[PDB]
């Protein structure tokens, strides 16, 4: 059995999840530069609207690491719909084997946290 | 994607306490924000910077009374002993890699300040405006609260509607309320009654001053 | 103490083009970030445009692009924004803000006081000015009639008189035009000895009108 190790993303418009270049990978401690990299999938759950039709909800994108998931055989930056692919400045572009899935029987979801840039490059940068 | 949410109002008494409440869209429950606080008819001032594990930093000038703190996606501003200076719309604010986002505001209001009746002052017609065939009465009403009036014209005894302009009354800078009535009149109307009258009503009071040709 | 002073703000026809200006004091104007923040009527506060240090970089919120650019002068501290193709919900007040030196963040430290920008096919119109002449103290006063748009400035002897003054906000006619009052409460055995005159200044229609109030 296997999950996102990542709560999920809420898409709050009509427009796909946009990130800035180099952002988009989920915080975590004891992550590995070599390993920020992966995609977010999409996922719509439908729910009578108010006029009684069938609607769908906003949806919601899950993170997966490179090589990992339902789209495991996809290489970084292959075009698919709901598919959007991020990385961090560094990553290796490799399968993250090691990292795989989640098994929620044996850990729950890691609260999905995003890097919070400045407006513009500033400071060292 | 990255969006502040304020509820768009929030009350509490005199000397209380009150908490404001900004909250991150989903992923973003670990950035942090600034609160900013713009008062009737005035540009915004910077409050507090408050991050995710509940610290804050006051800007310089904040009094102790306005303190922040957080938990998960919210982040909270809590000011005491509140006075009626700390009316005013709250914007949260933060910011990400090329963009800079706001929440809605929050606007504040103080309940229980302590009433005060109006000053009223009536201005005839100048002799200026008259030459020039025109004639306006200029009704002045300050230092009330609450904020609210009723103002009526008299034409000697009579109420007068027509040609009567009204402002919404608006805080001042000692707290206090303001608004402003005017009359519109041809020269002949002002010359032809004995009195022209304007009545303000406030809290259940009524005065009334008048001025003649 | 640190300054933010907004101009240039007025009434532009749809389609237009029209520049801001901000100019800054009290700081070292090329070592921080500036900002452009706008409120329309009644409602929030949205970012507007982000320029760095020294104009090599730069941003623009999606409601703006592509018409607005920002771009600074740091010989001269000042910030200016070319605003272009101008449309109706442009309207509104512009803030010049500063954001903080702290390397790791961006919330803005400093505010200005705003310049109104009005997008509109009415014309401008300056004031008409007579005088409220007075009756301990006596109140005497200025009536500033028929102006479009806000705002107005109204002072005292050149700005020689503030004790007493209260100038009070304006009444928006059914006309479309405003009107507002200036009154100062001085002591009544002043009136004779003293040469009271409000100074009004509309801006938008450059009308400068200075007028003498004596008693009746
Ligand atoms: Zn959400």
């Amino acid at each position: 059995n296997t999950a996102s190790w990542f709560t999920a993303l809420t898409q709050h418009g009509k427009e796909d999840l946009k990130f800035p270049r180099g952002q988009g990978v989920p915080i975590n401690t004891n992550s590995s530069p070599d390993d920020q990299i992966g995609y977010y999938r999409r996922a719509t759950r439908r729910i009578r609207g108010g006029d009684g039709k069938m609607k769908d909800l906003s949806p919601r994108w899950y993170f997966y690491y490179l090589g990992t998931g339902p789209e495991a055989g996809l290489p970084y930056g292959a075009n698919k719909d709901g598919i959007i692919w991020v990385a961090t400045e560094g990553a290796l572009n490799t399968p993250k084997d090691h990292i795989g899935t989640r098994n929620p029987a044996n850990n729950a979801a890691i609260v999905l946290q995003l890097p919070q840039g400045t407006t513009l490059p500033k400071g060292f940068y | 994607q990255l969006v502040l949410t304020q509820s768009p109002s929030a009350s509490a008494s005199l000397g209380a306490s009150v908490k404001l409440t900004c909250t991150l869209s989903s992923g973003h429950s670990n950035y942090a924000i600034a609160w900013h606080q713009q008062q009737p008819e005035k540009g915004p001032r910077y409050l507090m910077k408050v991050n995710s594990d509940g610290s804050h930093t006051k800007g310089d000038g904040i009094p102790d009374r306005f303190s922040g703190s957080s938990s998960g996606a919210e982040r909270y501003l809590t000011i005491s002993s509140l006075q009626s200076e700390d009316e005013a719309d709250y914007y949260c604010q933060t910011w990400g890699t090329g963009i800079q986002v706001f929440g809605g505001g929050t606007k504040l209001t103080v309940l229980g300040q302590p009433k005060a009746a109006p000053s009223v002052t009536l201005f005839p017609p100048s002799s200026e405006e008259l030459q020039a065939n025109k004639a306006t009465l200029v009704c002045l009403i300050s230092d009330f609260y609450p904020g609210a009036v009723t103002v009526a014209w008299k034409a000697d005894s009579s109420p007068v509607k027509a040609g009567v302009e009204t402002t919404t009354p608006s805080k001042q800078s000692n707290n206090k309320y303001a608004a402003s009535s005017y009359l519109s009149l041809t020269p002949e109307q002002w010359k032809s009654h004995r009195s022209y009258s304007c009545q303000v009503t406030h809290e259940g009071s009524t005065v009334e001053k008048t001025v003649a040709p | 103490q640190v300054q933010l002073v907004e101009s240039g703000g007025g009434v532009v026809q749809p389609g237009r083009s029209l520049r801001l200006s901000c100019a800054a004091s009290g700081f070292t104007f090329s070592s921080y970030i500036m900002h452009w923040v706008r409120q329309a009527p009644g409602k929030g506060l949205e970012w507007v445009a982000v320029i760095s240090y020294d104009g090599s970089n730069e941003a623009y919120a999606d409601s703006v692009k592509g018409r607005f650019t920002i771009s600074r002068d740091n010989s001269k501290n000042t910030l200016y924004l070319q605003m272009s193709s101008l449309r109706a919900e442009d309207t509104g007040v512009y803030y010049c803000a500063r954001e903080t030196g702290d390397y790791s963040s961006s919330w803005y430290d400093s505010w200005g006081r705003g310049t109104l920008v009005t997008v509109s096919s009415a014309s401008t119109k300056g004031p008409s000015v007579f005088p409220l002449a007075p009756s301990g103290t006596a109140a005497l006063g200025c009536l500033v009639k028929d102006y479009f748009p806000e705002p107005v400035t109204v002072s005292w002897n050149s700005g020689a008189l503030t004790s007493g003054v209260h100038t009070f906000p304006a009444v928006l006619q059914s006309s479309g035009l405003y009107s507002l009052s200036s009154v100062v409460t001085v002591p009544s055995s002043s009136l004779g000895t003293q040469t009271y005159i409000c100074n009004v200044n509309h801006k938008p229609s450059n009308t400068k009108v200075d007028k003498r109030v004596e008693p009746k």
